[PDB]
Formats: structure tokens, C-alpha cells, sequence
């Protein structure tokens, strides 16, 4: 049908910059929990 | 050691060997045993047991 010809030279996939710095630096551990809710506690610790 | 041999062996309970800080198991670190690409084991995380309570 069509008599033209072509050749492909360069194919690039541009990627936007992204780097999870805050996960890398601070949150270094994972705690998978199977229950419905999660408790976090504190203690005052002021002794006269 | 002032003695002639400096090799000593220490028994370790299996309870001590576990993940650091009781984290979830990753691909290469299962139950305190680090694993390379194959099934081998490179090194183990050994904690310290505190009788006083913590």
C-alpha cells in the first residue's frame, strides 16, 4: 500500500526525579500487624 | 589468655537469634538470619538477654 520506509534510532523514557529521603533516614523498620487497631504509649517520667 | 590456646566456644540459645528490634521479615533477612541471592546464610543478629527485666 505505502511505499515509504523509515528507521528508528533513539528511544528514551523520561523519568521525573523522585527519591524517598525521609523513609531512608528516619523510618527504618516495619511492623506488620494483623489486628484492627494499633496502640502507642508514653510515660511521663518526672521524678521529684 | 596467658594459657597456650586462645580458642573458646560459647553456647547460644536459639531464642536470642531474631530480627533486630522485632521488625517484619524482609526478602533477605528472615528471623535474624541474613541470606544472599542463593539459600546460604551470611550472618546472624544476636541480641543480649537481660534478666533484670528489660
Amino acid at each position: 500500500s505505502m511505499y515509504t520506509t523509515a528507521q528508528l534510532l533513539a528511544a528514551n523514557e523520561q523519568k521525573f526525579k523522585f527519591d524517598p529521603l525521609f523513609l531512608r533516614l528516619f523510618f527504618r523498620e516495619s511492623y506488620p500487624f494483623t489486628t484492627e487497631k494499633v496502640y502507642l504509649s508514653q510515660i511521663p517520667g518526672l521524678v521529684n | 589468655s596467658s594459657r597456650l590456646f586462645r580458642t573458646q566456644f560459647r553456647m547460644v540459645s536459639p531464642k536470642r537469634i531474631s530480627n533486630p528490634n522485632n521488625t517484619g521479615d524482609s526478602r533477605n533477612c528472615r528471623a535474624g538470619v541474613q541470606i544472599n541471592d542463593s539459600g546460604a546464610a551470611l550472618g546472624y543478629y544476636v541480641s543480649e538477654d537481660g534478666y533484670p527485666g528489660w
